[PDB]
């Protein structure tokens, strides 16, 4: 556990999170929930 | 300007999991036949008067010109 520092966090995050597909499931009054493309585009940043 | 309570259920798929281009040219002849069979009357009604008037004017002008000769 204590062998997982900031660099390893960034590496694993860039392996698993950055620019990958997602799965969603919602229930209730979800008429005001952003569509798929919103979530899918928000998995990377254009600032950097 | 408001909204309505709905009660529906929908499934979707990601953009990057499905072939995009092949849909344009799939079965063109049946689509062309459907469009023609559906809008033949509109095409007829649009293009009729133009042809009739053009032919009438051409005929009248040529008759007059050839009748003015010596
Ligand atoms: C007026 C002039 C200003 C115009 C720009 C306004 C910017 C406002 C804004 O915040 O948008 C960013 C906004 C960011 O969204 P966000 O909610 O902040 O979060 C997104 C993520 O965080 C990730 O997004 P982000 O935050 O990283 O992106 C924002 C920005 C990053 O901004 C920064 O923080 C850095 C600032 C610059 C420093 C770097 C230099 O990054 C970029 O914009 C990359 C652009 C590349 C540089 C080009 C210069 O971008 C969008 O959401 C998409 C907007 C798309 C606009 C298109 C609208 C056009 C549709 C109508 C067309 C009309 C037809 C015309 C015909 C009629 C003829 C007359
Ligand atoms: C003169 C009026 C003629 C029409 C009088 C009532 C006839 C009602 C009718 O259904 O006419 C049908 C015909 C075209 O309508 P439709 O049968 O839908 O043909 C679609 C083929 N793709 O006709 C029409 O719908 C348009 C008729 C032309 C109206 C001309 C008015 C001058
Ligand atoms: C310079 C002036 C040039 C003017 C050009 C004409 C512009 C007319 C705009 C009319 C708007 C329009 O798109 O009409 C569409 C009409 C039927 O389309 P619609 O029934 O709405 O959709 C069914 C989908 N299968 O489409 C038709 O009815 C087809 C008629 C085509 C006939 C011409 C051949």
């Amino acid at each position: 556990i204590d062998a997982v520092d900031a660099s390893t966090i960034k590496r694993v995050a860039n392996r698993f999170i950055y620019d990958k597909d997602i799965a969603i499931a919602a229930m209730g009054p979800i008429q005001r929930l952003p569509d798929y493309n919103w979530f899918r585009r928000r998995t990377y940043w254009n600032r950097y | 300007k408001g909204f309505v309570p709905m009660k529906a259920v929908t499934y979707g798929l990601s953009p990057f999991q499905q072939k995009i281009m092949p849909g344009l040219w799939k079965d063109l002849p049946t689509k062309i036949h459907h469009k023609v069979s559906e809008n033949w009357i509109s095409a007829t009604l649009l293009l009729g008067p133009l042809v009739g008037v053009y032919s009438y004017v051409q005929n009248y002008q040529e008759k007059e010109k050839l009748s003015h000769r010596y």
